[PDB]
RNA sequence: GCUUCGGGGAGGCGGCAAUAUCCUGUGAUCCGGAGAUUUCUGAAUGGGGAAACCCACUUACCAUAAGGUAGGUAUCUUGAAGAAGCGAACGAGGGGAAGUGAAACAUCUCAGUACCCUUAGGAAAAGACAUCAAAUGAGAUUCCCCAAGUAGCGGCGAGCGAACGGGGAGAAGCCGAUUAAUGCUAAUGUAGAAGAACAGCGUGGGAAAGCUGACCGUAGUAGGUGAUAGUCCUGUAUUCGAAACAUUAGCGUUAACAUAUUAAGUAGGGCGGGACACGAGAAAUCCUGUCUGAAGAUGGGGGGACCAUCCUCCAAGGCUAAAUACUCCUGACUGACCGAUAGUGAACCAGUACCGUGAGGGAAAGGCGAAAAGAACCCCUGUGAGGGGAGUGAAAUAGAACCUGAAACCGUGUGCGUACAAGCAGUAGGAGCCUCAAUUUAUUGGGGUGACUGCGUACCUUUUGUAUAAUGGGUCAGCGACUUAUAUUCUGUAGCAAGGUUAACCGUUUAGGGGAGCCGUAGGGAAACCGAGUCUUAAUAGGGCGUAG
RNA sequence: CCACUGUCGUUGAAAAGCCAGGGGAUGACUUGUGGAUAGGGGUGAAAGGCUAAUCAAACUCGGUGAUAGCUGGUUCUCCCCGAAAGCUAUUUAGGUAGCGCCUCGGACGAAUACCAUUGGGGGUAGAGCACUGUUUCGGCACCGAUGCAAACUCCGAAUACCGAUGAGUAAUAUCCGGGAGACACACGGCGGGUGCUAACGUCCGUCGUGGAGAGG
RNA sequence: GGCUCAAACUAGGAGCCGAAGCUGCGGAUUUGAAACUUGUUUUCAAGUGGUAGGGGAGCGUUGUGUAAGCCUGUGAAGGUGUGUCGUAAGGCAUGCUGGAGGUAUCACAAGAGCGAAUGCUGACGUGAGUAACGAUAAUGCGAGUGAAAAGCUCGCACGCCGGAAGAUCAAGGGUUCCAGUCCAACGUUAAUCGGGGCUGGGUGAGUCGACCCCUAAGGCGAGGCCGAAAGGCGUAGUCG
RNA sequence: UUUAUUAAAAACACAGCACUCUGCAAACACGAAAGUGGACGUAUAGGGUGUGAUGCCUGCCCGGUGCUGGAAGGUUAAUU
RNA sequence: AAUUCCUUGUCAGGUAAGUUCUGACCUGCACGAAUGGCAUAAUGAUGGCAGCGCUGUCUCCAGCAGAGACUCAGUGAAAUCGAAAUCGCAGUGAAGAUGCUGUGUACCCGCGGCUAGACGGAAAGACCCCGUGAACCUUUACUACAGCUUUACAUUGAAC
RNA sequence: GGGUUCUAACUCAGGUAUAACAAUACCGAGGACAAUGUAUGGUGGGUAGUUUGACUGGGGCGGUCUCCUCCUAAAGAGUAACGGAGGAGUACGAAGGUGCGCUCAGAACGGUCGGAAAUCGUUCAUAGAGUAUAAAGGCAAAAGCGCGCUUAACUGCGAGACCCACAAGUCGAGCAGGUACGAAAGUAGGUCUUAGUGAUCCGGUGGUUCUGUAUGGAAGGGCCAU
């Protein structure tokens, strides 16, 4: 049978949640000394995917 | 999907993250509401896999706080959050 | 077309397509089984060759002349028997693209696909654990539904994509589950046989339709018959036949082949590749070109690097039905499939005409009427073509180029307008004329025409913008473009409702059964884990995410 | 056998000819018949020539319904609403995507708009030399007269924008979701840069019209 | 056009014309609001230009069921006129033609609607009774036959070729050869003529050619070599 | 000789010249290989390249890139 | 100069007059010695220049012959074509008008000519640009591969 | 650890016999070489598959492409041009924190070498200076200049805003813990500010119980930092 392909590389990069979906934030992989502690602080943990963003997330990940 | 003209998409954008893990995908929470579904009185695993309340190939249930029990039962090898122990003693079951 | 064995019973000598001579109850034509004959080419097979031809050798017999009849003579394999060649799809195996996608492109994809090559069987392959599992363990192979677009793989891009296990179909394990004959017994098939019941009246060319009244029905929505038939014909329901041959089974028997005895150049390893969903990756497992190389039950293989423990199973011998794949074909049946530009390319003398050196490409083209009753005869004409009478027919602008007979296009006739007037040709007005009707009589109403006045630069496309001198269209007719399958999301509607719903399958089949699975009912966190909470934190603070299907 | 020149012919008598002239004409000659070499291959006294009227890779069939951000086309009717030609990004620039703008459904209900009164900040028009520069004349760099400036300001509006309060008027604003289209714009004003205060020029801002709007 | 105490200009005034604007009258429609309240009724208010595009409501066509119905030789479908009804798509009736089928209603399914795609097929226009009728070697007349004679036959004369435009072949073709008969089509006109139609006839070999014997180039090739397969090569030979 | 079908030439070829390769199972070329051509030839031969009768002639540069020879040293594969 | 841009260089010759030609100079943008240099008899349907002869090439066309064209009879195409009741001018206008404005002119229809316009026909511009189009060619672009070559192992051994 | 020799593998496109080809036998010549298979380095337009940007008053050429400052910019924000002008791709363990203290450029007068201008004294001097660096804005509580002690150039966060298509970016009181300086109230999460920058993937490193394919480990993965 066919069926819809989850894009696997897009499922590796958001989760489900309640209301929406979550994700990690960019800009924390290297290049981090000159980067100042709040924003060592602040890019780090969970966001929300922008509202704007969330009909794309839905179409790559269908079955999350 | 995840085109967006030749930009560097979101996905792209962002980090991966995460592991997935095998456990839980044979760990099946149990609310308090579906276990009218159960024939008799005890609550164990192969009791709710053949009420249907878990996959047949699940090893581990948990029972939590969600409905409520109309009935005693004896819940034997399953986990049991403390609301959802709190209810079982409240309609007079036991967990063991 | 010859013989025979069966069927059948009155016509017949295939079609276009008739005519003649004839055959036929001394049983024809026709149908079914068997046999006989069976030119030449083609595997083509005596040699050769531009296929349908040329040239032979040899044995036996007959002839006496320059031959005739019946044979034999290819190659290869195996020890006389086989093979060869051809032909659908499906199988197994040896080789194996690229366009394309990645919005470029090289890894990757396409795809082990197309194609080429080899070779089977009614199926093939696989198959009995040196298999999985980690559960209370299960117990070969194949196929279907789930698991699941999950776990993974992946320039972690585009994509690729399991397994474990659950539910089904089918079940089987052996060491001869082989092949080919023959002979019985049974069944089938290949021709056939019987097979109910309607009349009157009116209309009509014709009755099956109408009106009236009957009948059959284990037979009433069949095809025909001059219009629509259960009772007119062929049929249908039902009951049924086989001398001969085939096929399927069961049995018996024969003759061919086969019949391991537990597995070493093997397992494992180095190097290079390949296959595994898995692209070298931390890469198990399988395969092997190259180089090596065990233990052999006090042993060995696997459990996804690897080690220990535990479980499991014994490779290096062979076999094995079903459930699964297919359709060149045969039979029966079916269709919200087509109806002559459709449907096969092909309804028709089509893989034809035609085109091409060739491989190959590849059409157009159906219909009188119920019955030819297909128009005797006369007339014009050239014994032509064509027509007009006569005749036939219900009908002949149904007359053979024949049903209906649209449009483009081209005539003839009638009415009105039009030869002093400038352009998308109409439109809004409007005189006159012509013609039908009324009307107690030139007035209205309908129709045709349109002098004269006003206004007025086609349509489509594409554009900032088109009368544009930008695109497209000579015209007509016919055909020609948002589909289908699956997945998914939202909306409506219906049923059930904290529940809803089964899938494959089974089923004497839209039912009933089948709960495997899926969605919903809880979230937080990478996860373990906890749970109306959870995560982060030293923090019980703060903060994040959470708190009707 | 060839093909140098010209006329003709060019829907030809002909998909390469005719006519009149021209060259070789015992040679590296011409010609018959049969054969050989095959497609990234052949063959070539070399022009990428020729390989069946086909050649910088033949033809046929097949992969194949190649792909085509491009061009064309896309067939009945009526009712309601109704854009955009912008920003951001893009091997992007005539493609696409988020946002803006359109539509439909739901939620919400004045949170919206206009005006009056009112609380703000500003450095523009104008203006001016206090700074930075620049300019002229006089007196003796400084004094006094006198000009000018996008990147000068001692000053400084109107408007506009952000708030508050209050009437009336009004088919408001906002949020969540289904479906888009559009991201070539043009002109006339106004404020400018650019150009020549040239352009039916170009680039911004801002209004109106056209786009997608007939009528006078 | 034409205009001069304007029909120009300036400053004033009064009339009038002038749009699909506004008003009047009739009708339809979207939304909202009020009430017999799923059009059941009346009103009221605001609306109703529109490309891309979104939303809403319908028409027709083929087919399935409804339908063993209903209609239909007292005339189906289709064709072609007319009348009539609806906002439209369109419906209804009916004359003529036609001669055997059609289909209400409500559901259901689409090969469901064409003017454009230098779209595809067929038919038929315009150009236009226009260009041309294919070597400028050439014809004239008399007879004959015939429906008909420039073109056929016969005759006389004329002209052209004559290292061909005559003759014999090979190749290729395949009956075109000869006679009779016919003239629709074919022949670039007509045709009595023909390489056209139809019917008959015609090809005679020891010596000519083929076959045959022989070999060239070049093929094929018991065995043989080589190659994943297919195949490639090659000896003896065997063809050519 | 050539662009069959818009170019016939100054283009190609040519006799002649030079360089260079090749000792024969030649070099070289076709071919997967067998088998071939070279050639039943043998350095006065055969291949490749340039130049192009003939006359007079053909200067300088070995840094670059090739080719030929050399190998002291540096670096360097699989393997181990 | 088959090479020279400036450039028709300069000077000489030829002509009445010579951007070409011939000779020479050297200031060679940017000759040069086997991608040969400079010559060279003969040869060439080769390039340039100059003469004689000859001429309808021309001044400047005339006459004549034949074949068409034209008329009649027979046969009977073509491309094109939205539809046409299809005039000029000056304006306008998607910016060059038979079709719009104003105006001027014009009775209806052929035939022989003709080509100024219908941005005439013909060919989805080859120029130019664009497309994350194609092809083929090049190379010290990239990445491969054939081929050629190196070494290790195998075929592969013995003695000193 | 290299040569030399041998022959018996292997080779002969040598001779003789086998009809011919080939093979075979013998002889002869070579010979562990050659040659071939696997692996490997080199060479390799001989041959393939491809790439070779965009903007742009047509394209090419040239220039440019990201960030900061001023203007254009129409007194809120924003706002284009191949418009006009300039900077950046760093620096600093002090040039950061704090406590305390200070005030500059110039001009004139006096004074040894000594001047136009060195250092010293005086008088005016709101900045005509400085601010690591471009410009703008700012700067006396100095943000400018010294000195002592120091590590807040901290860890966990963060109400709330600004900006914004997203991804990002910016400001931030307050709370907890530890700290520095100060007698203290306090101030301090880098530097007057605005440039000094680069997503994801992949790989490395320091930590961590989170996972760990029968089980215990481990490998590998995850999380935090880089
Ligand atoms: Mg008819
Ligand atoms: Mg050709």
């Amino acid at each position: 049978k066919v069926k819809m392909k989850t894009k696997s590389g897009a499922a590796k990069r958001f989760k489900r949640t309640a209301n929406g979906f979550k994700r990690k934030q960019a800009f924390k992989s290297h290049i981090l000394t000159k980067k100042s502690s709040k924003r060592i602080r602040q890019l780090r943990g969970l966001k929300m995917v922008d509202k704007s963003d969330e009909a794309a997330v839905r179409r790559m990940c269908p079955y999350i | 999907a995840g085109f967006e003209g030749g930009q560097t998409p979101l996905y792209r954008r962002l980090p991966k993250f995460g592991f997935t893990s095998k456990m839980a995908m044979t760990t099946a929470e149990v609310r308090l509401s579906e276990l009218n579904k159960v024939e008799g009185d005890v609550i164990s695993v192969a009791t709710l896999k053949t009420a249907n309340i878990i996959r047949h190939d699940m090893k581990r249930a948990r029972i939590i706080l969600s409905g409520d029990v109309t009935k005693a039962y004896t819940f034997q090898g399953v986990k049991v959050t403390k609301g959802a122990k709190q209810a079982i003693e409240a309609a007079g079951g036991s967990i063991e």
